[PDB]
């Protein structure tokens, strides 16, 4: 009757029955139970936070009277459609994950967004996020999305996760000035470019592409992570593209050509004496 | 090990085992070294030891978690906390549901400390990609960060594919693969590696039996292929063995036989999801070679 947080995780409940009870709830947890529908939640008016993670949900509806709510988690349902969220203005985070969402719309009211997942859905496309300035966290890997395009707006994102799509061309990044993570491994990436303003990343990862040399990163002095495993690398001298990253730590090159040199670590540690860890292993010394 | 090595282990085990009886809900917040290490000492252990493990009776062999971590537990009060009881898993520890990251540490923790009583298999969720499963990938970042997930992944790629018990005893997470002749062709496959989307890895764990298929037919999954009751019977025959023992799909009361029973599909999560209502099972082997199967419910 008096809590500011109330968790139902696991309560097999098939139906929002009953809730007015709660005063001044601020935090509800209703994961992986088993509501169909979205309902009697209207009074429910000090809530910052909703997780309805893994449950039946087909549609999104009967939210628009909670607008202090900050975090929203309707991940692992059966949403086909985004709507529903006009007015939750004060929105931080918002998990849309393994839904079968085919579009981004719907979104434009939620200026401090900071961080929009909408990973494991059917989205071919990125659209209509010019309007969410303070985003630092976008998720879209396992989706079908063929081009990076529509992220000019985003010059606040620091994060930027696109694994598993059907990318084809490094391109559209040039307005991601403080971009520091870049995860692009398992498309279909030929060449590395695109790259010349996110002079501030440390993190990128374009494993598992077809991508036969290293160039056009000797700027990124601030790398501490080249995750470059499952790719058509065959020249050592590609490494010389690494030297003017000083923090380099992390670099994976497995199961490219380069491993079949019988010196490959030797080699790797010879170009890159900064680094640390190669692949799974620490360097021994 | 180490004495250093043991008190860490134990204070690990110890954090994961408080919540037992507990609301469900409880998470454990490990730190990030404490994981990390799992991952790197494992991995080490799973290189020592053959990619198709040659385990003898008894222990007990369990179907998928599914990261249903609190039914791990209950796993482990009908079987008994090891070193009370050997076991086997055939893999997907890991799935949607916020609390994976307390079941994988929890195995990976037991291996470490019993790695010739504890053994653990490759399941298609332990995959190195988000082509197919995102649950995992998504728990990591959202309680620590993406390279969590990446190191994870290090240590996946080198989990064995398979395991003979007692020489009769033919156990994986999938099933059979029309590419396989030889048990060689498994010990030929080498680590680290990824799930392939085609070939002898990758039906291993992905292949399913069908009642209709008389051969080889195709997976409504997308991926690899259904055997029929006629593969099943010439496959035992060909390496002198008596029942395949596998996990991958939900079976109504956890345990379900196939082939007049020349194969076996073992399921170890509760209700999975939620709109089923299915119960888990777990297969126990004793020293004669007899198998014998409890139940759990929800
Ligand atoms: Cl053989
Ligand atoms: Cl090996
Ligand atoms: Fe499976």
């Amino acid at each position: 009757r008096d809590a500011e947080d109330v968790d139902l995780n696991h309560y097999r409940i098939g139906k929002i029955e009953g809730f007015e009870v709660l005063k001044k709830v601020k935090t509800l947890c209703l994961r992986q139970n088993l509501i169909k529908c979205i309902e009697n939640l209207e009074e429910l008016q000090s809530l910052r936070e909703l997780d309805l993670y893994d449950n039946q949900i087909k549609k999104i509806e009967n939210l628009e009277a909670l607008t202090e709510l900050e975090i929203l988690d309707i991940s692992f349902n059966l949403l086909r459609n985004i709507e529903g969220v006009d007015k939750l203005t004060r929105l931080k985070k918002l998990f849309l994950v393994n839904n079968k969402i085919s579009k981004i719309e719907n979104l434009s009211n939620l200026h401090q967004l900071q961080m929009l997942e909408l990973g494991s859905n059917r989205i071919r496309a990125i659209e209509n996020i010019d309007t969410l300035t303070n985003l630092e966290s976008l998720f879209l890997g396992k989706n079908k999305i063929t081009k990076l395009q529509n992220l000019d707006a985003l010059t606040n994102l620091t994060v930027l996760s696109m694994q598993s799509n059907r990318l084809t061309k490094i391109e559209g990044l040039q307005n991601l000035v403080n971009l520091r993570e870049l995860y692009l491994s398992h498309n279909g990436i030929e060449v590395i470019e695109g790259l010349e303003n996110n002079n501030k990343l440390t993190m990128l990862d374009i494993a598992s592409n077809r991508i036969k040399k290293i160039e056009n990163i000797s700027h990124l002095t601030e790398l501490q992570e080249f995750w470059m495993n499952d790719n058509l690398l065959e020249s050592w001298s590609d490494l010389d593209e690494l030297k003017g990253a000083r923090s380099l730590e992390t670099v994976y090159l497995e199961r490219n050509p380069l491993q079949k040199d019988p010196q490959y670590r030797r080699k790797v540690m010879l170009a890159l004496p900064s680094v640390r860890q190669i692949d799974a292993t620490f360097v021994r010394f | 090990m180490s004495d250093s090595e043991k008190l860490n282990l134990d204070s690990i085990i110890g954090r994961l085992l408080e919540v037992q009886g507990s609301r469900p809900g409880k998470n454990v917040q490990l730190t990030e070294n404490e994981i990390r290490g799992l991952c790197l000492k494992s991995r080490e252990i799973f290189l020592s030891q053959p990619i198709l493990l040659e385990l003898e009776a008894p222990l007990k062999i369990c179907g998928d978690i599914h990261g249903q971590y609190y039914d791990l537990l209950r796993l482990f009060e009908y079987g008994g906390f090891p070193p009370e009881s050997n076991y086997l898993f055939l893999g997907d520890y890991v799935d949607r549901g916020k609390q994976s990251l307390e079941t994988i540490c929890l195995l990976l923790a037991y291996k470490i400390k019993y790695p010739e009583n504890f053994f653990l298999l490759r399941g298609n969720h332990e995959c190195a990609s988000i082509n197919r499963i995102y649950g995992f990938y998504d728990e990591c970042k959202r309680r620590y960060n993406i390279k969590l997930w990446k190191t994870f992944t290090d240590c996946f790629n080198c989990l064995p594919i398979a395991a003979i018990v007692d020489e009769k005893i033919f156990c994986c997470h999938g099933g059979l693969s029309p590419d396989l002749q030889s048990m060689e062709q498994i010990r030929r496959i080498m680590r680290p590696t990824d799930v392939p989307d085609q070939g002898l890895l990758c039906d291993l764990l992905w292949s399913d039996p069908d009642k209709d298929v008389q051969g080889w037919g195709e997976n409504d999954r997308g991926v690899s292929f259904t055997f029929g009751a006629e593969v099943v019977a010439k496959f035992l025959h060909k390496h002198d063995l008596d029942l395949i023992c596998r996990a991958h799909q939900v079976v109504e009361d956890g345990y379900e036989f196939f082939a007049k029973r020349q194969l076996v599909t073992l399921f170890s999560a509760p209700n999975y999801c939620g709109e089923f209502d299915n119960a888990g099972a777990m297969m126990s082997v004793d020293e004669t070679l007899m198998c014998s199967f409890q139940i759990l419910k929800p």
